[PDB]
């Protein structure tokens, strides 16, 4: 009787810890990968993050200046 | 507007020398909004050649660019001549 109104049977925990290993196996990958690519962009430079500003190609003006030699 | 005309009245007297700084400021602010001739100085500005005129490489697709200076072609000064 206690079990039947209270508990309920070992699968629902066993399936419930299986869901819950793989989410938390999921997010430690997700880490690990997380801090190798932000490694990976500072070193080199060539994804979308650690993007420093550089100096904009419109602001030049290209006119002839009065010598010809620029 | 009565209190205006006493108001100005009262300030010639007395204090003349501040109402025409005043007068004379607001005329300096207002005027050349409505003058005529501020585009004239404008266009006076522009005319003045500061630089050499760099020629254009002819293409055969250039009418209105003049081929000698003395070509009818191109801007004319012919009105700053006549102011
Ligand atoms: C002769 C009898 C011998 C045994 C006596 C046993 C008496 C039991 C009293 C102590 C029980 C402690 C509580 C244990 C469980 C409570 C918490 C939780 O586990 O139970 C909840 C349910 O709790 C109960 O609904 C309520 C328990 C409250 C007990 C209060 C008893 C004392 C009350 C005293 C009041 C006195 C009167 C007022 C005087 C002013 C949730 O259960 P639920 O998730 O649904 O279960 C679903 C199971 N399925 C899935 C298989 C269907
Ligand atoms: C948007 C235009 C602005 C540019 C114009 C002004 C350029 C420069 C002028 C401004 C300089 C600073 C002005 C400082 C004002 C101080 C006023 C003040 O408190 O002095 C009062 C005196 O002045 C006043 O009472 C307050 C203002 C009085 C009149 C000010 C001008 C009112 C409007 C004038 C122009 C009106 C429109 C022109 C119409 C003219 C008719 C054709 C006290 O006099 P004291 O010298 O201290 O005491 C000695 C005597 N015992």
């Amino acid at each position: 009787w206690i079990a039947r109104t209270f508990y309920d049977g070992p699968e629902k925990n066993y399936e419930k810890t299986m869901a819950i290993l793989q989410i938390e196996a999921e997010k430690a990958e997700l880490r690990l990968k997380e801090l190798e690519v932000r490694r990976l962009m500072r070193a080199r430079g060539d994804g979308p993050w650690y993007q420093y500003p550089t100096i904009d190609k419109a602001l030049i003006d290209h006119s002839p200046k009065t010598t010809p030699d620029n | 507007a009565g209190r205006i005309a006493s108001f100005l009245k009262n300030a010639w007297a007395k204090e003349p020398v501040l109402v025409a700084s005043f007068a004379i400021g607001g005329l300096a602010i207002i005027l050349p909004s409505l003058s005529p001739y501020t585009n004239y100085a404008i266009r006076i500005n522009r005319a003045t050649p500061y630089n050499y005129p760099v020629p254009l490489r002819d293409d055969g697709n250039m009418p209105d660019v003049p081929s000698h200076p003395q070509d009818p072609q191109g801007p004319s000064l012919e009105w700053l001549k006549n102011l």
